[PDB]
Order: C-alpha cells, then sequence, then structure tokens
RNA sequence: AGAGUGUAGCUUAAAAGCACCCAACUUACACUUAGGAGAUUCAAUUGACGCUCUGA
RNA sequence: AUCUUAGUUCAACUUUAAAUUUGCCCACAGAACCAAAUCCCCUUGUAAAUUUAACUGUUAGUCCAAAGAGGAACAGCUCUUUGG
C-alpha cells in the first residue's frame, strides 16, 4: 500500500565534503531556519497538508521563519520535498526595540537593518 | 512486539527436540 | 503511444528540484538543541495562547441594546415646515 | 488556647501502619504463576544438603528475618543438617525471632508434593505453635 | 527575465520584489513636500516588523531554554553534592 | 471481535477497566491486574498501566505447562510478558474528626 | 635440586553451591529424597610440603 | 438491518446556535508465542477539539500508484485495503 515515509537518518548526516559545498558549519549551528514553500500541497497526502498547515506555509513563497530544534524538524522531514529551507543569517545581530520597523531580508536570507 | 529489541524473547519451541 | 519519451527540459527540471531537496537534506542534520535541552522552553507561551483562545471563545454572548438606535428610527418622517 | 493547633492532615511515617491495620494494600493479580504474591511477609524454607534456612521476607523481597544453620551458635546442637529435628529447631528458632521482631503473622505457599512431605509439616507445625500464624487478614476495603 | 542572474547578485528575483523601484515613493508634490506612503508600503513595512518581532521572540525563547537547561544541569548535578556530607 | 490491547502504556486505568482482550494468553496479568474466564485483563486497582518481561513458573496445578518446563535444558526459563498497574493514590489519609 | 606454587572432584564463600552414597518410590529406575560421608596443606602477609609440569 | 439492493431507518459525514477545555502532529518507552507500516503518548508547530440543543441532505461512484484474492502471472475482468 501507500504509506507514510521513515527516512533512515543516514541521510541527515553531514559529510566532510557537504560542509564545504554550502555556507554551513557543524559546530555552532543556526538559530532559525527560513522556509519557503515551492510545491502545491494538492496531488499530496492529508499528512503532508495538514503539517503544511501547521507551519504557517499555507501561501506560496512567503517566506516564514521557524526554529531549528527536533521538534519542528520532525515536521520538516515531512514535507521536505514541498520546500526550500535556508538559514538566517543575523551579520548585525537581533534588532532592537528600535530598528523594528525598518528591516529587510535579503534573497541570501540575512535580515539587515534600514536596508 | 515485532519492532523492538525484546522481540523474540518467548521463544521455547525451539527448546523441544 | 502510451509511452512518452522523456525530454531533457524535464530531465533539467527534475534535476533542479533533487538539488533543492539536497540543499535542505543538509539545513537538516544539525539542530540547535537536543531532545533533551528544547523540553519545556515554549511552554510559557502554549499555555497563554491557548488561554487567549479560551477567553476568546467563553465570551460569546449578545450585543448590548440602546434606547437610542430604537428612538432613531423615528427619524424616517422628518420634515422641514 | 493556642497549644491546640492541630493539622488535620495528620500523617504516619510508618511502614507497617497500614499493614497492621489490615487496610494495606496486597499485590493481587499474578493469576497465572505461582507462587501468588497476594501476601504481605511470606516464609521461604531453602533446603540444600548442606544448610537449611528459614527466612520471612516482606512482598518486595527484603528479608525481615532469618534463621539458618549457617549460625555457629545452632551448629553445635546438631549431628548433621538434613534431620527432620534440624528443621525442628530452625523452625522453633524462626518463631521465637518473628515474636521478638513484630511479627505475629505470616504466609506459606509450598508446593503440592512438597507440601505433602511430612518433613515440612513438621517444621510448619512447629513454627505454628510457635506463635505465629499461617494465615494473614483478609483486606479492609 | 534574469532571475537566476538577479539571485546570483544578491537581487530580488522580481525586479518588482524589493529595490529602489517598489518602495521609494513614487510622487511628491510639486513645491517638494513629500506624499502621504503608498498602501503597498504601509502593508511591506508592517510585515516586516512582524516578521522581525517573530525573530527576536523565537531566538529569545530558545535562548532563554539554553539557559534554563543550564540552571537545571547545576541543581541536579551539584545538589547531589548535599548529599555526599555528614 | 477486537481482541487487542485497550489500555496501551502509560494510560490511566480506573479499577475495573478492561486493560486486554485476547483470545490465548498473549499477555499474562500481573501487579494488580486480575483475569476473567474469558482471559480478560482488568484493573483491580487504580493506577498507570506497565508493560514487562518476567520469568514464567506455572502452576503445578496445570498440566499442560508443568510438564513443558520439565522438558527444557539446564540454564533455560521461560520468559513471558506481564501488563501490571503501579497504583496511583494512596489507600487513605488519617483527617481530624472530633477534639475531645 | 627447582620455574607456577595448594577450597574436599568441582567455582565468580567469606569456612560456601553442584552428584557422585543409600533406601519404599501404582504401568522400573534419574525426578519426588528416609537419612549419612568429604577443605584455607603447616609452622608465624611470607617459606616448604602436594599437583600439571623442569635437567636428571 | 430490511419480501431489501430503483427505497427506507440508524449510524458516519455535513450545517447552524451554545457551553467548556484541550484536540491534531509527535520523538523515547511500550503492544506473541505462532515487508511497507500501524497503535499510544511528554514536548514542539499550531487552534482547534469535545459536549449540548436543532434540523435536513449524501450513502453502496469513476480513474491513477501500490499490496492482495478471482479470471494467466491476460482478457482493460469481480472484489478488499492505503493514498491521490
Ligand atoms: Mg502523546
Amino acid at each position: 500500500k501507500f504509506t507514510r515515509s521513515r527516512i533512515p537518518e543516514k541521510v541527515f548526516q553531514a559529510s566532510p565534503e557537504d560542509h564545504e559545498k554550502y555556507g554551513g558549519d557543524p559546530q555552532n549551528p543556526h538559530k532559525l531556519h527560513i522556509v519557503t514553500r515551492i510545491k502545491s500541497t494538492r496531488r499530496r497526502p492529508y499528512w503532508e497538508k495538514d503539517i503544511i498547515k501547521m507551519l504557517g506555509l499555507e501561501k506560496a513563497h512567503t517566506p516564514q521563519v521557524h526554529k531549528n530544534i527536533p521538534s519542528v524538524n520532525a515536521k520538516l522531514k515531512v514535507v521536505k520535498h514541498l520546500i526550500r529551507i535556508k538559514p538566517l543569517k543575523l551579520p548585525q545581530g537581533l534588532p532592537a526595540e528600535e530598528n523594528m520597523s525598518n528591516t529587510c531580508l535579503k534573497s541570501t536570507g540575512e535580515l539587515v537593518v534600514q536596508w | 512486539y515485532k519492532t523492538k529489541p525484546t522481540h523474540g524473547i518467548g521463544k521455547y519451541k525451539h527448546l523441544i527436540k | 503511444r502510451r509511452p512518452r519519451f522523456v525530454s531533457l527540459r524535464a530531465k533539467q527540471n527534475m534535476i533542479r528540484r533533487l538539488e533543492i531537496e539536497a540543499e535542505n537534506h543538509y539545513w537538516l542534520s544539525m539542530p540547535y538543541m537536543t531532545r533533551e535541552q528544547e523540553r519545556g522552553h515554549a511552554a510559557v507561551r502554549r499555555r497563554e495562547a491557548f488561554e487567549a483562545i479560551k477567553a476568546a471563545a467563553t465570551s460569546k454572548f449578545p450585543p448590548h441594546r440602546f434606547i437610542a438606535d430604537q428612538l432613531d428610527h423615528l427619524n424616517v418622517t422628518k420634515k422641514w415646515s | 488556647v493556642e497549644n491546640e493547633a492541630v493539622a488535620p492532615e495528620f500523617t504516619n511515617r510508618n511502614p507497617r501502619n497500614l499493614e497492621l491495620l489490615s487496610v494495606a494494600r496486597k499485590e493481587r493479580g499474578w493469576r497465572t504463576v505461582f507462587p501468588s504474591r497476594e501476601f504481605w511477609h511470606r516464609l521461604r524454607v531453602i533446603r540444600t544438603q548442606h544448610h537449611v534456612e528459614a527466612l520471612v521476607e516482606h512482598q518486595n523481597g527484603k528479608v525481615v528475618v532469618s534463621a539458618s544453620t549457617r549460625e555457629w551458635a545452632i551448629k553445635k546442637h546438631l549431628y548433621s543438617t538434613r534431620n527432620v529435628v534440624a528443621c525442628e529447631s530452625i523452625g522453633r528458632v524462626l518463631a521465637q525471632r518473628c515474636l521478638e521482631a513484630g511479627i505475629n503473622f505470616m504466609v506459606y505457599q509450598p508446593t503440592p508434593w512438597e507440601a505433602a512431605s511430612d518433613s515440612m509439616k513438621r517444621l510448619q507445625s512447629a513454627m505454628t505453635e510457635g506463635g505465629v500464624v499461617l494465615r494473614e487478614p483478609q483486606r479492609i476495603y | 527575465a534574469g532571475g537566476q542572474w538577479r539571485l546570483q547578485q544578491g537581487l530580488a528575483a522580481n525586479p518588482s520584489g524589493y529595490g529602489p523601484l517598489t518602495e521609494l515613493p513614487d510622487w511628491s508634490y510639486a513645491d517638494g513636500r513629500p506624499a502621504p506612503p503608498m498602501k503597498g508600503q504601509l502593508r511591506r513595512k508592517a510585515e516586516r516588523e512582524t516578521f522581525a518581532r517573530r525573530v527576536v521572540l523565537l531566538s529569545q525563547e530558545m535562548d532563554a531554554g539554553l539557559q534554563a537547561w543550564q540552571l537545571r544541569q547545576q541543581k541536579l548535578q551539584e545538589e547531589q553534592r548535599k548529599q555526599e556530607n555528614a | 471481535r477486537r481482541q487487542g490491547i485497550k489500555k496501551m502504556e502509560g494510560h490511566y486505568v480506573h479499577a475495573g477497566n478492561i486493560i486486554a482482550t485476547q483470545r490465548h494468553f498473549r499477555w499474562h496479568p500481573g501487579a494488580h491486574v486480575g483475569v476473567g474466564k474469558n482471559k480478560c485483563l482488568y484493573a483491580l486497582e487504580e493506577g498507570i498501566v506497565r508493560y514487562t518481561k518476567e520469568v514464567y513458573v506455572p502452576h503445578p496445578r496445570n498440566t499442560e505447562a508443568v510438564d513443558l518446563i520439565t522438558r527444557l535444558p539446564k540454564g533455560a526459563v521461560l520468559y513471558k510478558t506481564f501488563v501490571h498497574v503501579v497504583p496511583a493514590k494512596p489507600e487513605g489519609t488519617f483527617k481530624l474528626v472530633a477534639m475531645l
């Protein structure tokens, strides 16, 4: 029959060849995921429609932020083929109570202040 | 159960010739 | 007829999606916390949010009624003189 | 008077309070394996050809008293260790210790063939007349 | 249509995304005083603001969770020393 | 027919609630778990259900089991599953009734 | 002479656990027992009188 | 279930109004002697779920992927199941 898929953990094991291929690092991982939907929930089982409805990814591309904790990754490992995950980058730090209304997210995934 | 390490603990038929 | 002849454009589209999802694989093999560290850190917010839902659900009731609104309907015969 | 300050919830940290009132829970069930463990203080007699030991132990495996022929204070009054008289003496000592230990109740759960044997019946009768009883009260629900 | 190139140069894929075209004020008065901003700009400022507030809130919660774990490890690893005396 | 578990591990089961309905003895009764004539397992004491693996020592009064254990090599044992209910509440408390 | 050095036949006992013994044991006897017998090998941790073993 | 399969009643699903507080997802643990997965919950992402009052309407559908039983492993074949 057709059933949920339990992905073996072996795939989610970055190698020494993958690390220098994307801008990441084993130690000191990244706080937040910026996730976008690039595929339709239609034509896919209901246990993916519901997940997408839960992560706030209902609309199309429209990026949305989530924690990088396993409780959410378990959800993103089910919808990993209908989304693009990039790591949010903060090369100027979290904004203060000033500069909340003057932020901007660039296509490279960096949140910055005053454009 | 079958998907647990404790599986096959109750076997005894093989203990009879 | 029934069989098809998979083009090159389709292959390139499929490889694009495969690469995107391989990057997704990579960005999920390094979580900030572990199972035990995270446990409970969001409890306060979840409890307060559900309490907000409860307070919204338990506030339904008919709206007030004012004498002014009832007497305003006499304006439907206001005349000059 | 202020000195009458009493907690309206009196506690009793005693580990045998509800036990002796016959209100403590006996662990029921296990209706597919002998021995049953619907008791509080079980007696067990180990009979190995060198020594014989009669022990009384709580439901949780805790030995509350013992009477073993390994004791030098009881080795002397014996030319062997498998005689019925050995069982008599060790059971009498066990009864004395139980009486001096605050345990005047018991359960004995022998095995049908081991129960029919007169050898352990001698010990059973000796300990019974010693002062302890081989049967417990009913729980008071 | 060079969305691939635009994303390869840190720009928005869609020239109507974020850039000088879409967010600078489309007009001013003749004298020089600026114009009441456009609805689209207000809505994008509001949504970016909400995005930033969510970012700071989630990051704060995760850091506070790490600190709480540190505290619990302290008070369970060290309070066992209080049983190592007397 | 529905001969399967009806309260799974880590469930709060009150007195008398059926833990498992079975045909053969798949799950043997344990602490505070009683059996009916139809081999249903029910919770004698209010608490939390757990499942364990233990050693099996059948009644000598029974025959189809007392003999098979007699056909086993040195150092052998029949292990089997059990379902217990760790009780939750204490039996009772003592409260002031009269101050005389 | 002498290298390891030694719990009764056995060992993970600090003076312990196992069958060898015997006896009535419905369709035989082991099972179930009536009952009985075996060591810190010795002088004060160290050395030798015992053993597989070492030149003879 | 029905002198019943050209229909009805009950359930399941749907709708409205109302009350309350947990509902879904979900790791670790756990479910027998004789492969896919399933069940169950702490957290976590969410905002829904249960209960009550009141009605109607639909009901034994087609195709595709998959695992089976019948007809070859075919006859575009009858049927059950997971998904779309
Ligand atoms: Mg759960």
